DNA sequence: TGGTCGGCGCCCGAACAGGGACTG
DNA sequence: CAGTCCCTGTTCGGGCGCCG
């Protein structure tokens, strides 16, 4: 019985018919070797690591990196080949806690487990596969071979096993202390109570004893008795919280890798700082080859970046969650398919902010995008607070009623009220339900040759108006749109248009206000200028009326 | 200490791996309470991350119930067990159930908890319970008994179920009983009061074997929605153009449709609002057409091998149309739903109600659930559908976006 | 030096699905 | 009656940000 057992372990099979890793170690520089050898020798005395005779035919690389903001070093095993052959787990970490979720607490303690991975036993049968060979200052000295006795860093089963093991240990304490809040994220524990500060510390130490029984050690160095606490990248104060300060690179010449860091920082910032916009900065990253390549900033991404930095200039903060009061989400349209929102309970005291910029579809309008932002906010709220906020939306109640009742898809927004903050969201044009009396009727069609890419778009009308236009480098779809554009160009303020194009009718009936296609944008531009448009569809090649005549013209 | 029937997945198929979606605080609270009792009673037990299989879980309230019901989305598992509950231990379908004047549906799901489950299979019933704001990691469980909503549960329990049923069945030979997953469909031709009473008898009969159900269907009332052509004193060019397009599309279903004489009416290049008198030939062609649409399609018959497909269209003003079929244009049923819950205020609640009603009819008529083509955006449906779901099963669906060129189904 | 693991978020582009219209 | 080509929309894996 050379090694003792501390806490219940987790059976871990290999993927069937596969065997443990063998691969030679890295040419590690001696400077790193000094740090590694000292820590690794220490492990055996605890019982975390064990020596192995060459009976263990497994080799896996090893390396190390310094713990940030510390002199200590982190011991990390490149188990990429062992992961590949290790059984799959089901991750139990379903997301990240947000401070806006937290309720106000009288006393808050943040404590960190020490050597958390190294305090959890690895599976006994599985221990053999860990094996790695240590290196020396020269290549003369061989170095000892070691197998882990506990969870190691760089494996693919370590986080889930630790989180599940940690939860099992915590569960008895939380059952004895129903009124303590413990946010458990990896080894970081957030403990909050309404107990008075002296009584709270009694529970905190008592919890430390409970964790001690299972070999989990909470050092004083990471203990956080006094606010403001540092937790999950946030600064926690008794009544407010904020993100830990974010440094944005100042570079005069920007590479591709540069913009990525910038963008990713601004997304982290946008959870509290209102109105962050990344649209034009991300425009610089589309269709680029080298991560190293240098790229100049347009005057759009530059102007954007300027006001983005200025938003960060002033400190902002969020508040905590009061289950007694309602949740409220307000959304503003920011232009170019950009939307920002604020979630709050008391006016002007925000829980959090955010943005929805995703461009979805080749053709869309503001009402669809507003509906998308509402859904993203609703799901986000359910994660953080488990309920849907009341919505304040910059869209008239009648606009929304007109859209959803007439649309052919099921669509819905939860309980909401109108806020009169411009720019308001509206439908730019409305198609008539019935044909317009006394308006000219344009029968439109277009065709194109698959091989030549040549085509014609034209119309015929009841008054005798006619047009045919030749087109180059086109498609059948594009000429059917073109035909409609021609009828709109050449008509008065009220017009009936008859097409046989299902493609075109589907785009236009969804009332788009923006399109990737310039041709659709021009069609939109014309639709907005009309007083009345009636679009109707007939089947092609049925000998119908004007449709037959215009079909002959464009086919030629 | 009961024998456990062994179960296996379809060959070459691994277990379900489906992420748990976010849950509202009320549902999480209900699930934690339900699972605590189920663990105490040994129905489920906690499991580690070494199990690599997960199935989504959430809670529902059945119509008027007010009491939370745990519901597991086993669709992925059921697809990987499929051969088991069809090929081997399955149930035959009583063609007479749709003919009964009244059919009551009972939730016998609790019975399944009695029987235990094959130890080798329990790894596949894993489900994770989420926490608000991710305070805790996910609390994983697995099933030690026959789970509600799995398709092996009614098959494994069918031996036990028939013996419990058999005294009741002999006492009333006429009454018809069908079992689909957690549900028992009880169809009698009796008068209302006698029917309800016999259900109480079958309730007690279930009670002395170790649950109250009040959902009543009347499949004989169920009717269909014929394709209909408008009646007009006068016809404009637009009206005839709409009619020709509708008739031409309809001719993919009824091959006897003819548009020639109606097409003749639109030979020129005419203004849409111009009134067009009908000729005798068109009046007769239109008459013959309306008659044909009353008739059935030739050679439409259900095929047990093939899957059912359901299509739904939003017609506006609280009205919905659906078609059930297996082959394109060979429709086994077509219908309309109006004035459902959420009418004129919530499309998703109405679409949800529609999906449920259509699935119920398919279970009664054919003992299957169709795969739905849903007229909604994937993100809109997934955000809200669980909020309005009141059934213990969950059909398969996909999402479609068809703008409607012509209103064939509605008028 | 360059190098590990899991989670979540964004934005990207490529690879893939599928529905119509037209070509033989 | 297949087989393409358009065109659209989805999915998935890549990079970055953030947390252990
Ligand atoms: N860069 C990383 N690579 C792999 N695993 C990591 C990494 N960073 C953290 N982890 C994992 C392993 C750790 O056991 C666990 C917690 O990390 P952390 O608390 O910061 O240090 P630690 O608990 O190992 O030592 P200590 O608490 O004394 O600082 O999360
Ligand atoms: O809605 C699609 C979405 O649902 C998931 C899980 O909820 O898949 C489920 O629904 C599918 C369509 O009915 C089924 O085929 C599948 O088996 C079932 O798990 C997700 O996989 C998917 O993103
Ligand atoms: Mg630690
Ligand atoms: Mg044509």
């Amino acid at each position: 019985m050379v090694p003792i057992s501390p806490i219940e372990t987790v059976p871990v099979k290999l993927k069937p018919g596969m065997d443990g890793p063998k691969v030679k170690q890295w040419p590690l520089t001696e400077e790193k070797i000094k740090a590694l050898v000292e820590i690794c020798t220490e492990m055996e005395k605890e019982g975390k690591i064990s020596k192995i005779g060459p009976e263990n035919p497994y080799n896996t690389p090893v390396f190390a990196i310094k713990k940030k903001d510390s002199t200590k070093w982190r011991k990390l095993v490149d188990f990429r080949e062992l992961n590949k052959r290790t059984q799959d787990f089901w991750e139990v970490q379903l997301g990240i806690p947000h401070p806006a979720g937290l309720k106000k607490k009288k006393s808050v303690t943040v404590l960190d487990v020490g050597d958390a991975y190294f305090s959890v036993p690895l599976d006994e049968d599985f221990r053999k596969y860990t094996a790695f060979t240590i290196p020396s200052i020269n290549n003369e000295t061989p170095g000892i071979r070691y197998q882990y006795n506990v969870l190691p860093q760089g494996w693919k089963g370590s986080p889930a096993i630790f989180q599940s093991s940690m939860t099992k240990i915590l569960e008895p304490f939380k059952k004895q202390n129903p009124d303590i809040v413990i946010y458990q994220y990896m080894d970081d524990l957030y403990v909050g109570s309404d107990l008075e500060i002296g009584q709270h510390r009694t529970k905190i130490e008592e919890l430390r004893q409970h964790l001690l029984r299972w070999g989990l050690t909470t050092p004083d160095k990471k203990h956080q008795k006094e606010p403001p606490f540092l937790w999950m990248g946030y600064e926690l104060h008794p009544d407010k919280w904020t993100v830990q300060p974010i440094v944005l690179p100042e570079k005069d010449s920007w590479t591709v890798n540069d913009i990525c860091k910038l963008v990713g920082k601004l997304n982290w910032a946008s959870q509290i700082y209102p109105g962050i916009k990344v649209r034009q900065l991300s425009k610089l990253l589309r269709g680029t080859k080298a991560l190293t390549e240098v790229i100049p900033l347009t005057e759009e991404a530059e102007l954007e970046l300027a006001e983005n930095r200025e938003i960060l200039k002033e400190p902002v903060h969020g508040v905590y969650y009061d289950p007694s009061k309602d949740l409220i989400a307000e959304i503003q349209k920011q232009g170019q398919g950009q939307w920002t929102y604020q979630i709050y309970q008391e006016p002007f005291k925000n829980l959090k902010t955010g943005k929805y910029a995703r461009m979805r579809g080749a053709h869309t309008n503001d009402v669809k995008q507003l509906t998308e932002a509402v859904q993203k906010i609703t799901t986000e709220s359910i994660v953080i607070w488990g309920k849907t906020p009341k919505f304040k939306l910059p869209i008239q109640k009648e606009t929304w009623e007109t859209w959803w009742t007439e649309y052919w898809q099921a669509t819905w927004i939860p309980e909401w009220e109108f806020v009169n903050t411009p720019p308001l969201v509206k439908l730019w044009y409305q198609l008539e339900k019935e044909p317009i009396v006394g308006a000219e009727t344009f029968y439109v069609d277009g065709a194109a040759n698959r091989e030549t890419k040549l085509g014609k778009a034209g119309y015929v009308t009841n008054k005798g108006r006619q047009k045919v236009v030749p087109l180059t480098n086109t498609t059948n779809q594009k000429t059917e749109l073109q035909a409609i554009y021609l009828a709109l160009q050449d008509s008065g303020l009220e017009v009936n248009i008859v097409t046989n194009s299902q493609y075109a009718l589907g785009i236009i009936q969804a009332q788009p206000d923006k399109s990737e296609s310039e041709l659709v944008n021009q069609i939109i531009e014309q639709l907005i200028k009309k007083e009345k448009v009636y679009l109707a569809w007939v089947p092609a090649h049925k000998g119908i009326g004007g449709n037959e005549q215009v079909d002959k013209l464009v086919s030629a | 200490p009961i024998e456990t029937v062994p179960v296996k997945l379809k060959p070459g198929m691994d277990g379900p791996k489906v992420k748990q979606w976010p849950l509202t605080e009320e549902k999480i609270k209900a699930l934690v309470e339900i699972c605590t009792e189920m663990e105490k009673e040994g129905k489920i037990s906690k499991i580690g991350p070494e199990n690599p299989y997960n199935t989504p879980v959430f809670a529902i309230k059945k119509k008027d119930s007010t009491k939370w019901r745990k519901l597991v989305d086993f669709r992925e598992l059921n697809k990987r067990t499929q051969d088991f509950w069809e090929v081997q231990l399955g149930i035959p379908h009583p063609a007479g159930l749709k003919k009964k004047k009244s059919v009551t549906v009972l939730d016998v799901g609790d019975a399944y908890f009695s029987v235990p489950l094959d130890e080798d299979f329990r790894k596949y019933t894993a489900f994770t319970i989420p926490s608000i704001n991710n305070e805790t990691p996910g609390i994983r469980y697995q099933y030690n008994v026959l789970p509600q909503g799995w398709k092996g549960s009614p098959a494994i329990f069918q031996s036990s179920m028939t013996k419990i049923l058999e005294p009741f069945k002999k006492q009333n030979p006429d009454i018809v009983i069908y079992q689909y997953m957690d549900d028992l469909y009880v169809g009698s031709d009796l008068e209302i009061g006698q029917h309800r009473t016999k259900i109480e008898e079958l309730r007690q009969h279930l009670l002395r074997w170790g649950l109250w159900m009040g959902y009543e269907l009347h499949p004989d009332k169920w009717t269909v929605q014929p394709i209909v052509l408008p009646e007009k004193d006068s016809w404009t060019v637009n009206d005839i153009q709409k009619l020709v397009g509708k008739l031409n599309w309809a001719s993919q279903i009824y091959p006897g449709i003819k548009v020639r004489q109606l097409s003749k009416l639109l030979r020129g290049t005419k203004a849409l609002t111009e009134v067009i008198p009908l000729t005798e030939e068109a009046e007769l062609e239109l008459a013959e057409n309306r008659e044909i649409l009353k008739e059935p399609v030739h050679g439409v018959y259900y095929d047990p091998s093939k899957d059912l497909i359901a299509e739904i269209q939003k017609q506006g003003q609280g009205q919905w149309t659906y078609q059930i079929y297996q082959e394109p244009f060979k429709n086994l049923k077509t219908g309309k739903y109006a004035r459902m819950r959420g009418a004129h205020t919530n499309d998703v609640k109405q679409l949800t109600e529609a999906v449920q009603k259509i699935t119920t009819e398919s279970i009664v008529i054919w003992g299957k659930t169709p795969k739905f083509k849903l007229p909604i955006q994937k993100e809109t449906w997934e955000t809200w559908w669980t909020e309005y779901w009141q059934a213990t099963w969950i059909p398969e669906w996909e999402f479609v976006n068809t703008p409607p060129l012509v209103k064939l189904w509605y008028q």
